[PDB]
């Protein structure tokens, strides 16, 4: 029962190692599995270190594969992907049943946050509905990974310091007790505490700011100094702004701006980082650009 | 960054 | 009989896009349960007049409409449902066009011969004369198909009406017909072609449109390749050797794309005649592009010569191109020859190689850019087997150390895979002189590709250069690695363990590697507590029964214990592959 | 397989074999709310002048 499951999960993960999407009815059954998988967990899912914290994807499948050749593979290096691995890319579906076959074959060894761009409108209109309805003809799976999305949690805590959430900070909310008692089985609001941790980012501002994205708000030094304080954080770690070193500090050390899909829409050119605490909780960082194709 | 970046590069 | 049309308007006059899809993929069901005669009177004329602002729906209506032929009764009347193509081709989007040729394709193709000449001959010319360009464009691809099966008055007809199109003043047009001239030239003759497309195709090569003459050296390349060698000099070397020097650089890129092919059709002897000098005057124009192409050729180039003068000319003019290009700064076009110089490896020789290309080589591969040394070290094999091993081992050692170690981590895995080959070279002593430190050093790289390549070659290392040479020196220090407070060099003595325990014998890995191994077994990291189960399992074979069942067998037993549930699971899963319990 | 209303509309026998079909795709619920929608779908006339649907024999068919 288990066992032979396991097994023929262990097919899935090859076969997905090889670019090869699932039948749909295996996308189904996964989808299924991964509905009770999810449900057990918080919003702030504590997870331990050692991590390895990678940014955005936006689903570009040899970059992924590049990552996991830096990194390691998913079973022996644990890792917090941050949102946005489904959109503006020609490989998303691919990437996004792998990152979901992993979670499923190993509880604890990854984690996957919620970014922006999962969503039900976000992505019939950037591409992922597309994509899918290109692959496999229907929506049946659309329908099934957009339901997906919304079982995700919010933020990921390391030993009680890092605090990893893929937007930022929110006028509404102030300390993690908020963000324990929102509700996450709601596709993202257009406006509120949920939908501006997934549009919030850093500014030399100060104070606050209507977000030229059209949703969330800007945070300045002092508000995420002010936070950081509140609630003994030492270091936010956020990936939503396309970056050139691929890990840069914002907010004189207490944001850090990742991101990890390396030539943004295959022509910007970027490089991409990837950082990595290991169990004394001794940051590093790697950075990359794309494999050969 | 492009601008920096040179590429030659045409059809 | 009326009722499936009433239904059928309301479903696809709706909001959406996929009902009416679903629509136009249950047409056939509706067509063949209505009958042949229902659908031929009434369903046609009404897909005929309708029209869409919107393109999905023609688009698979278009597909449709190819196997709809059977539903309307086979060849035999595929006249009725010529109609409706025609109609349809006339689009203001280009790859309904696409899909309505093709379509135009297949219906050609299944078509009898004379209904073919009866009605699809004069629907074409209906098409071409078509004031709209786009109906011109889908009629130029039908000439092809359409040739085989009419009359020889009918060819002609249609050969005067090809050259009366491609004679058309917008290029809109001229580029579809010159694109469709070399699939054209493959149904006619060779006195055709002679008497009346190599004028007119002189004509557009002469054209002031890149864009035409883009296509034009492509239908030049497919009609050398369908004429003889003895015709060609007389009429498409002037083309090919004018289009080759026009001041626009794109037609010049694209011959340097497309030379291999001319090289070949022609023939060595036309290629040492005069095809060289022209490929050489690509080699120095200012636009990188054409010379970036024409680089990447080079190796495809030569190998395509005989050798009769075949180095005679490599020397003479290849290679005094090919130093200046690598002199050349720019990085793209650097780049792109790094990876094919080393392709005329094998080809100069052992001596010529040594003699001129080792210099050259060596001079790429320390340079600053790191395109160009990424892909230079790529290839390093191919110069491998042509020349022996100490030779240019010696030649590298200088540059071997720095290069060790630098930015990319791609070339450091080239040298990883290769070293093994340096060691066996230089025997023991010079590797534990210097190369052992590298290799030390590289069993701790930030990356993990690096660390997984460098365990493998340590691999390769210790079976090469024996046992107790590894008991000696590498096991005390790899083993010695597994108490750092990271937890990454704890995973790389483990698997490393996992790699050596193979050829390290039994005796050592029992009281060097196990001894380590099995106290590892505690360490308050989850990931280590499971992938020491991991290592345990492949080790396992290479025990004795009696250490196993006294020592191992509690460790794992113990593991199973813990509370991680992904351990246990490994604990179980190596417990029963070895079958200790 | 996916068989919509229009195959049962245009041929009855379609409907017996789809219920006879060990795993009718779509389910025999799906068909009534397809079939009753169709049948409840309003009637707009020529000059967008929204009425309920006429109880015609497509109607019929589609209730029966
Ligand atoms: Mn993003
Ligand atoms: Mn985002």
């Amino acid at each position: 029962d288990e066992k032979v499951f396991t097994k023929e999960l262990d097919q899935w993960i090859e076969q997905l190692n090889e670019c090869k999407q699932l039948s749909e009815s295996q996308v189904k059954s996964l989808c299924e599995k991964a509905k009770e998988i999810l449900t057990k967990e918080s919003n702030v899912q504590e997870v331990r270190c050692p991590v390895t914290v990678c940014g955005d994807v936006h689903g570009q499948f040899h970059d992924l594969m590049e990552l996991f050749r830096i990194g390691g593979k998913s079973p022996d290096t644990n890792y917090l992907f941050m949102g946005d691995y489904v959109d503006r890319g020609y490989y998303s579906v691919e990437t996004v049943t792998l990152l979901v076959a992993l979670k499923v074959r190993y509880r604890e060894r990854i984690t996957i946050l919620r970014g922006n761009h999962e969503s039900r409108q976000i992505t019939q209109v950037y591409g992922f509905y597309d994509e899918c309805l290109r692959k496999y003809g229907n929506a049946n799976v659309w329908k099934y990974f957009t339901d997906l999305f919304d079982y995700l949690p919010l933020t990921a805590l390391v030993d009680g310091q890092i605090f990893c959430l893929h937007g930022g900070l929110s006028p509404s909310i102030d300390t993690l007790d908020h963000i324990r008692a929102l509700d996450r089985l709601q596709e993202v609001p257009h406006e509120g505490p949920m939908c501006d941790l997934l549009w919030s980012d850093p500014d030399d501002r100060g104070g606050w700011g209507i977000s030229p994205r059209g949703a969330g708000y800007t945070f300045g030094q002092d508000i995420s100094e002010t936070f950081n304080h509140a609630n003994g954080l030492t270091l936010v770690s956020r990936a939503h702004q396309l970056v050139m070193e691929g890990y840069n500090w914002c907010h004189d050390r207490n944001v850090v701006t990742i991101f990890s899909a390396p030539n943004y829409c295959y022509r910007c050119g970027n490089q991409a980082a990837i950082m990595e605490l290991d169990d004394t909780l001794k940051y590093s960082f790697l950075q990359f650009d794309p494999a050969p194709r | 960054y492009l601008k920096q970046v040179p590429s030659p590069l045409r059809e | 009989s009326l009722y499936p049309i009433a239904v059928l308007i309301d479903e696809l006059r709706n909001e959406d896009v996929q009902l009416r899809l679903n629509s136009i993929k249950k047409l056939s069901t509706i067509a063949l349960a209505l009958g042949v005669e229902r659908t031929r009177s009434e369903l046609l004329p009404f897909l005929t007049d309708t029209i869409y602002d919107e393109d999905e729906v023609l688009l698979a209506l278009a597909e449709q409409l190819g196997t709809f032929t059977t539903l309307v009764g086979g060849p035999e009347y595929v006249h009725c449902l010529l109609p409706p193509l025609e109609s349809l081709a006339t689009v203001e989007e280009t790859v309904v066009r696409d899909k309505a040729v093709e379509s135009l394709r297949a219906i050609s193709h299944e078509h009898s011969p004379s209904d073919l000449e009866a009605h699809f001959v004069p629907l074409v010319k209906r098409l071409a004369g078509g004031d709209w360009f786009t109906s011109r464009t889908s009629a130029c691809g039908l000439f092809s198909v359409c040739y085989p099966r009419v009359s020889s008055a009918v060819k002609a007809e249609l050969r005067q009406y090809f050259r009366n199109l491609c004679s058309d003043d917008t290029p809109m047009v001229r580029r579809a017909a010159a694109s469709k001239l070399g699939e054209f030239a493959k149904v006619l003759e060779l006195d055709n072609v002679k008497s009346e497309i190599i004028p007119m195709f002189s004509n557009l090569a002469s054209d002031e449109q890149d864009s035409v003459r883009l296509l034009a050296v492509e239908a030049c390349v497919n009609i050398a390749q369908l004429l003889p060698q003895e015709d060609l000099e007389a009429l498409v070397m002037p083309t090919l050797r004018q289009a080759a020097e026009d001041k626009s650089w794109r037609v010049r890129y694209m011959v340097a794309d497309k030379f291999t092919e001319l090289q070949k059709a022609v023939g060595p002897e036309i290629t040492k005649t005069d095809l060289v000098p022209a490929f050489q005057n690509l080699m120095k124009d200012c636009e990188a592009e054409v010379r970036a192409a024409a680089s990447h050729k080079v190796k495809e180039f030569c190998e395509n010569l005989s050798a009769d003068c075949r180095e005679n000319v490599i020397m003479s003019q290849i290679l005094p191109c090919i130093k200046e290009l690598v002199s050349d700064a720019n990085q793209h076009v650097k780049s792109a020859l790094a990876s094919v110089i080393m392709g005329l490896s094998p080809i100069l020789g052992k001596d010529n190689t040594i003699e001129h290309l080792l210099p050259l080589f060596l001079a790429q591969l320390k340079d600053e850019c790191p395109e160009v040394r990424l892909n230079i070290i790529s290839n390093l094999d191919c110069v491998n087997e042509v020349i022996g091993i100490r030779q240019l081992s010696q030649s590298l050692l200088p540059a071997i150390v720095e290069l060790a170690e630098d930015a990319k981590w791609r070339v450091r895995l080239a040298i990883i895979e290769y070293m093994p080959l340096l060691a066996g070279q230089l025997g023991v002593e010079f590797f534990d002189e210097k190369l052992n430190s590298l290799c030390m050093a590289w069993l701790v790289d930030h990356v993990y590709a690096i660390r997984e390549a460098a365990t493998s070659n340590l691999k390769k290392l210790v079976e090469k250069f024996g046992k107790e040479w590894a008991h000696a020196t590498i096991i005390p220090k790899v083993l010695a690695m597994s108490g750092d407070p990271n937890y990454l060099h704890r995973m790389t003595t483990l698997f490393c363990i996992n790699v050596l325990s193979e050829v390290c014998g039994q005796d050592i890995t029992t009281k060097h590697m196990l001894p380590t191994v099995l106290r590892m077994a505690g360490d308050p990291v989850a990931n280590v507590r499971f992938n020491v189960a991991k290592s345990l399992q492949k080790i396992g074979p290479i025990l004795d029964n009696s250490t196993l069942q006294s020592e191992v067998k509690p460790i794992l037993e113990k593991l199973t214990q813990d509370q991680d549930v992904d351990v246990k699971y490994f604990a179980q899963e190596a417990l029963t592959v070895l079958s200790l319990a | 397989p996916q068989t919509c209303w229009f195959e049962f509309l245009l041929e009855e026998s379609l409907l017996e074999k789809h219920l006879r079909k060990p795993c009718p795709d779509p389910a025999p619920v799906q068909l009534i709310v397809q079939f009753l929608e169709q049948a409840s779908k309003p009637s707009v006339n020529e000059q967008n002048q929204v009425q309920p649907p006429p109880d015609n024999k497509r109607n019929r068919i589609l209730k029966l």
